[PDB]
RNA sequence: UGUUGGUUCUCCCGCAACGCGGAAGCGUGUGCCGGGAUGUAGCUGGCA
């Protein structure tokens, strides 16, 4: 049996799932599979899927932006994970359930940032609050906030430039945008969303871990899902941290945003 | 971590013997435990460590002073040795124009790099250089290309989505050809190793120009599936080259010895912040023992 | 258009933070939406 030891570890670890988590899942799982007296695969992998769906209920709690004017979401994250393609999508989302989307060009920092934006905004038809690549991004987000009260918009949702956790000034930064926020309604922003690109193993803890202590994070997006990544870290994090797990991100076009429902997502791990 | 857990591995199974394989059970392990939280895929963790297996039966070690110290010095020395070289460059020697192609995920920084490299041919080796943009699916990638030209002083060759990847890097060289410049810069759209099409298109780019380097472009903090993407990457495009990004994060950087491994190509540039003098050469040295801490 | 609040660029300065550097110091997608000068200037928001 220890071919299989050594086969359901090995398994866990090509997924990102991280050593910790591994034993705390597969410590748990010989309690339960002896204590069942478990004989057959099935069983085992159903039980499996139990305790990782265990870990995954805590974070479960899909998004509700009805209730406020605007409802703030606001984009944060590393570089290049896709936090401006799941803006676009979310945007799509909205307008499907009768929602006035308005987006904000909070990336004021990198290049072309803002004409990627107003891509979307342009293949939403809705409008984008803008000003160029140079301008306070603080600034930028409250103007769109305001504007969005003035033209009762339902949500707005803010990007942000992608930035690395370990720069600390980048995160202070972080911290005015809310800040600044919180004088036009105290409870925004009334989601703030970590992306994590799939592809990432186990500095995801670390990404999660710092922007949340910046920032408080309400909500998680995964990303890029649509390869062979499965992003196990997310365990870990979810084990540290207990963010809701918003949506997944599943491919570049307008419509590959899927709500995140953790039986799928185990569906996919194994495959 | 490394220094203790060795030492503690090495005073606790054996005493004051000389290093046989007995002794190096615990440490083996721990060593394994250590790269794989450093993001290194499993199967590189398995292979370094067989290395290292045969370090530790001849081992010249009871001499020494610090048992850990040793054997460190040999996973540091092994791993040096798997980086690479120093001083590794891109061929710019050959006939003009130098073709450079860049390839990798979504996301990954190549733009970026075509920048900093636009930034860096230019400056630093006197080259007349000509970017373009076969990203016709990213919205405003050519004009992030476009804008990061114009700021550092280089050529940009213009190309729509209205266009095909083909068509636009065979006018490029083309350009570049009978303008006499020194460099062909090609930037091209993130892709999944997964997307038959994308890898297609980009088998078809690769063979339309012949360039003299193709650079994988990796993003520092890719976990576990840096196995697979490499390896689909290596046996779809002759790889010259390696550009890994986003080094000014504090993530361990494993995915740097996954890809060296199962590449066995050398990494050429380390990609250090987003703007485009953020560009630095190589140091196995440097890599290794921030992998290992 | 009318009025105000942002912001950018140009000039001026303060306090602090971060980065690099023996240090002196050089910086700034950092904070105090710091303080001023200025544009006939831009871009952005509110209200009549
Ligand atoms: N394959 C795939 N690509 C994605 C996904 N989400 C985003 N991308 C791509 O990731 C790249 C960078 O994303 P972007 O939104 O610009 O990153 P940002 O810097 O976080 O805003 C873009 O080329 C996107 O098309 C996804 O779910 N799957
Ligand atoms: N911090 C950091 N960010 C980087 C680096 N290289 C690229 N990026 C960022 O990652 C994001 C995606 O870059 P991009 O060049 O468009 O990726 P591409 O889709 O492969 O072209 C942008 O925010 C870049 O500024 C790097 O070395 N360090
Ligand atoms: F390219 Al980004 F946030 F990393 F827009
Ligand atoms: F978003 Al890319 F190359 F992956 F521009
Ligand atoms: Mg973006
Ligand atoms: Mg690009």
């Amino acid at each position: 049996d220890d071919d299989l030891f050594e086969e359901l570890e090995e398994q866990l670890l090509i997924a990102d799932v991280g050593v910790e988590t591994t034993r705390k899942i597969i410590t748990n799982l010989t309690e339960g599979a002896s204590r069942k007296q478990l004989r057959d695969a099935e069983a085992l992998y159903g039980l499996l899927k139990e305790e990782m769906g265990e870990i995954l209920a805590k974070v479960d709690e899909p998004l509700n932006v009805e209730g406020k004017a605007p409802f703030v979401i606001l984009m944060v994250g590393v570089n290049g994970v896709g936090k401006t393609t799941t803006i676009g999508k979310l945007a799509r989302q909205f307008e499907q359930q009768g929602k006035s989307v308005m987006l904000a060009a909070g990336d004021t920092f990198r290049a072309a940032a803002v004409e990627q934006l107003q891509v979307w905004g342009q293949r939403n038809n809705i409008p984008v609050i803008a000003q160029h690549t140079g301008a306070d991004s603080a600034s930028v987000i409250f103007d769109a906030i305001q504007a969005a009260k003035a033209r009762n918009i339902d949500v707005l949702i803010a990007d942000t430039a992608g930035r690395l956790q370990n720069k600390s000034h980048l995160m202070e930064e972080l911290k005015k945008i809310v800040r600044v926020m919180k004088k036009l309604d105290v409870e925004a922003p009334h989601e703030v969303m970590l992306t994590i690109d799939a592809s990432t193993g186990q500095n995801a803890v670390s990404q999660a871990k710092l922007f949340h202590e910046a920032v408080g994070l309400t909500g998680i997006t995964l990303t890029k899902l649509d390869g062979t990544a499965k992003g196990g870290v997310i365990f870990s994090v979810a084990d540290q941290f207990g963010i809701p797990i918003r949506y997944i991100g599943v491919g570049e076009r307008i419509e590959d945003l899927r709500p995140f429902k953790a039986d799928d997502f185990i569906e996919a791990l194994f495959a | 971590n490394l220094t203790d857990r060795l030492s503690r591995t090495l005073r606790n199974i054996s005493g004051r013997g000389r290093l046989t394989e007995d002794n190096v059970k615990d440490t083996l392990r721990e060593v394994r435990m250590a790269l794989l939280e450093a993001d290194v895929a499993l199967p590189v963790v398995r292979e370094f460590i067989n290395r290292v297996k045969e370090k530790a039966v001849g081992h010249e070690v009871n001499k020494s002073l610090t048992p850990g110290q040793e054997f460190v010095k040999i996973v540091r020395n092994e791993l040096v040795a798997a980086m690479g070289e120093e001083n590794q460059t891109l061929n710019l020697a050959a006939q003009p124009p130098a073709v450079v192609l860049m390839a990798g995920l979504q996301g990954a920084g190549k733009t970026t790099s075509v920048g900093k490299l636009g930034k860096f041919l230019r400056e630093k080796h006197k080259k007349k250089v000509l970017v373009v943009s076969a990203d016709v699916y990213r919205p405003a990638a050519i004009k992030q290309l476009e804008t990061l030209a114009e700021q550092v002083g280089v050529d940009f060759f213009p190309s729509d989505v209205g266009q095909k990847p083909v068509d636009i890097v065979n006018a490029a060289l083309k350009e570049a050809k009978l303008k006499f410049y020194d460099v062909l810069l090609v930037d091209t759209a993130g892709r999944l190793h997964v997307d038959e099409a994308m890898m297609d298109e980009i088998k078809q780019v690769h063979a339309s120009i012949n360039p003299v380097e193709t650079l994988f472009v990796v993003d520092a903090m890719t976990g576990q599936d840096a196995a697979n993407t490499a390896k689909a990457f290596n046996e779809a495009l002759p790889l010259t080259g390696v550009v890994l990004t986003k080094v000014d994060g504090d993530a361990r950087g494993g995915a740097a010895l996954s890809i060296r491994h199962i590449t066995g190509k050398p990494i050429k540039f380390l990609g250090v912040g987003e703007k485009t003098e953020a560009l630095e050469p190589f140091h196995p040295d440097r890599i290794a023992s921030r992998i290992l801490g």
